[PDB]
């Protein structure tokens, strides 16, 4: 899962 | 993005306001319309997977959307760590061309690498197949609707038939039977004799040069 | 497009921004008018394949249009299919080659850079300019046998429209022109029985 | 046979 | 900003009154929605800590914001202080990094310097941070009260779902929480119906189709 | 167009959309009021006949004037052929439809522009359209000098607005325009102004006639 | 005659 | 302005069109706003004297505001004609001469002369020794043009205490302390003057703004 | 016009569209407003003769004042030959032919020789010289198209004493006295033309106050 | 010590 | 003698 | 008195 809901494109877990 | 210089290098280069601009407001005017794609991908030319994510990062509404593109990216990123499982140079995985766990140096690096692994363009083409369930999904009428009024022109007719087909992203042999069929069955009578008095097998040309 | 740095290199760049929207807006606004296609040909300036394939992709109504272009770039790769059939000689492009179908960008940089070229844009451009020209002539809305100066009508403002009219069909042109006109003009007319020049002056 | 089918995008690969 | 040449070198220009007035109109056109944030950070791309407090300083309303904003670079600044005490190069206090006490050859000297302290990359993610407090604070309705409407279409509700959700943003674990529970128990009864069958490791794409009629 | 680049040496460049544009605004703003012909060379510096071309073409409206100008292009062109009936490291001589740009290729307009010595294809081509417009400017005229006669409240600021932008549509020959302005300025001012103008005598400058009859 | 009623500017024969 | 080319050195170039009519945009719309006066001083970035003029010049109206802008500029020329006096005699080969008020004003000096010092090594910035006494004139005229005092500004019965604050501190901009602090919480609307004072001073305005919502 | 570019050779460049429009358009709106002066200067920096009479010729109306302007270029082109009489001789190898009054106007020189004059060395910045011609012309348009003198400006009762000091150094402006005249007309005219109310307050501050002084004292 | 105070520009000096 | 007559453009040579 | 009343800026004495 590298994006997950809300969070922004690109965004770092 | 990354350019070329006077130096015959591929330099990094910032994301210019008109194209920033370009891009928000073609959003905002034409929604997920087919032609926004195409514009998409000619706005992100050279583009790295930080600048795919700004310009995704800067649209407003659309968020429905915007998650669903999310979860094709995942479909995507998660198909290629399958595909790529694990000084030589580390290949990267699923979430370093989303840039997620990529910094810019490591997005320029394979980049401008020999030879390349085009994670820009990989990434692009990623979202790209996002967009494209998104604007079949949005797509408001079915090709079936499509009925030329008793009064409109065969232009107008024959225009929302293919803005219709070109919408609905339909496979290759079905846009031929539609062509084929529907286009001309579902012509107003005016239209339809004429075009039955020209015989199978004529161009888009004779039909509309006809019943102009 | 494959343009001119300032060190005298010839190098691909990708569209600017200002040049897609110029050609978008212009087919918004103009829409199929004549002058148009001049317009598409300024902005298409050393263009790809590929990046010709992206101004007519960006194009958002006008399908119909659009459908018949493709007719027309169908029936030029065909021909050209026809016309160049099967040691270090390179591959020469087929007719999808050309139309940016089933070449890369590598590719068709390859063909334009080559030495001899062989302007794969230029013929790609040739071949849409022919199927713009049709598209003109398809959405002329009346014939030039039906334009004719109504008495209320400055004769200026006739042979405006009468040229206009003429332009979109795309030569014994002149020869009608002269008839269409008021009984006032006429009479007039037939003095000199010519330039243009000389018939807008006497009924002015 | 043709270069572009009816309703598929210029460009598109066959 | 400081970019790199034609040559290749790294240079400082003048912002331009493209980017000047980009940055202002978007202010003035879509206030503090979350999608200005990233709009920001990319039209001060390579920005020093002067070209920064131009951008900010070139603001005219939104001062309660501004405020906002100026209370939490302090709180940064100071915190970056009590984490950095003291022919080395002098290391930036947090009024240096924000402009206040540094030149703008002092700026271009520590993001030029090997190895360089990003003063302009630290300052702005300062912003950024100040930025995210004010988006939060401008989100008119909680996640807790997006509700279907007992007409409302499907696709309508999950933008306005996703939209109050970027704009609450979380700590990455409420947002997974909310996604998949609160979206689902919150649409109304026959959409809810329909979705809670369809069950878990739905898409999004998959419960628009459902509840698309 | 043709620039010079950082070798110092003229190279060709794509004409601009925003030259383009201009050139298409100005056309269907100031029809073809005189200024438009400076503003036409202005944008059209340093263009080869493909450019030249290129600006006509994307005129809409017009196409009476447009007409006439194809007429005025052909003339200077047979002109040119009955004026003018390869060496190493020299180029062909250019004919009328090359310089029109109809028969000639952009590498060898290029060539000629690029030469030296030049051959000003661009610019030669240039001066017959202009030649063309100057006359669509003169017949789209639409007072003579004649006609133009102080009003009873209009100041003389504006008579002399209206006298000389007559004048310059007019585009008659140099001196008499001279004539007009030595027999007509005055001569057609109000009784008022008239009386001053005539009280300050011959051989008095324009600000000092428009100073007088400031009031 | 370079140019002909109709046809655009700089038209080859 | 003076900006550096790919060669690397510092030239000379001509102030676009784009600058120019940025800068006569921005006063015709919004006057003497506090904000002007940033993007005054960017879109003169790397200006000559002679730049400088220009975008002062080119303003049509405001003319008291420019007449006190000038005397503003008399008074810094005056005292830097007391803090650098020329010395009679000739210049040296390869050095300038010493500029005056007037030639930091641009008034004596020739744009060649103004490019000398700010291209000179060590470099003479005229450009912004000129640019601060502009921007200090400019400061003055701001705080003139502003309306209301920040003792006048109260909230509303029905406004919300977002707009309070806005109201508050783009006032307090326009007039240029800890008696700010004082004067927000006490000048509010009676239902947010109860709630806001029970967390205490030390609360930030964040705390503050959230708590006196709806 | 001549500028340098990224290598720093002076070279030649057409002019801008932008350049174009933007004085197209100062003109359409401003007309001859004292402000449009400084605006042709800027836009027209660097330009050669050619360029200078390019700009002046896109202008469609104010043929009066276009008129006046080719009259003070007579003036002063006729005072430059007086000044500097062309030398009749072969000119020298490696030098330029010494320019007349019509070269400067760029009537009888073409862009050529003005490219050698204006990149000579030393220079003969027969631009310059045109454009101060120009603006000299266009100053006198200036002041004769000044509508109001300033000595009919005088505070009004309703009218807030900003407004008035304003309208008072506008008038100023246009009118381009003589610097001895104007700085006498405005101590003794300023305060003097203020209402009953202001020009009291003025006097309590006594003779020597700054306008910011001034202007603050005379708030409400 | 506060970097900022209410009601002055960003980037003020102390 | 002088450079510029009444209705001549500006810059147009004799 | 580098600036005197009604002249622009950077006009010469």
């Amino acid at each position: 899962p590298v994006l997950f809901p809300g969070q922004p494109f690109g965004q770092p877990p | 993005p990354i350019v070329q210089n006077l130096q015959g290098q591929m330099v990094h280069q910032c994301i210019s306001p008109r194209t920033l601009n370009a891009w928000v407001k073609v959003v905002e005017e034409k929604a997920f319309s087919p032609e926004v794609i195409p514009m998409f991908s000619a706005l992100s030319c050279g583009a790295t997977p930080q600048d795919l994510n700004t310009m995704l990062n800067t649209v407003g509404g659309h968020q429905a959307a915007m998650q669903m593109l999310k979860e094709t990216i995942n479909e995507e990123a998660a198909e290629w760590d399958r595909l790529h499982p694990v000084g030589q140079m580390r290949e990267p995985r699923g979430s370093d061309i989303a840039g997620t766990t990529s910094t810019l140096q490591e997005q320029i690096g394979w980049m401008t690498h020999n030879p390349p692994i085009p994670v820009g363009e990989i990434y692009k083409r990623w979202i790209i197949l996002g967009l494209n369930k998104i604007v079949r999904m949005y797509s408001p009428t079915s090709i079936l609707d499509i009925r030329q009024g008793p009064k409109e022109p065969f232009r107008d007719y024959v225009d929302r038939f293919y803005k219709t087909l070109r919408a609905e992203q339909a496979s290759q042999e079905v846009k031929n039977a539609a062509t084929e069929t529907l286009l001309v069955q579902n012509a107003n009578p005016d239209c339809k004799t004429i075009l039955k008095a020209l015989g199978p097998g004529a161009t888009l040309e004779e039909m509309m040069t006809a019943c102009q």
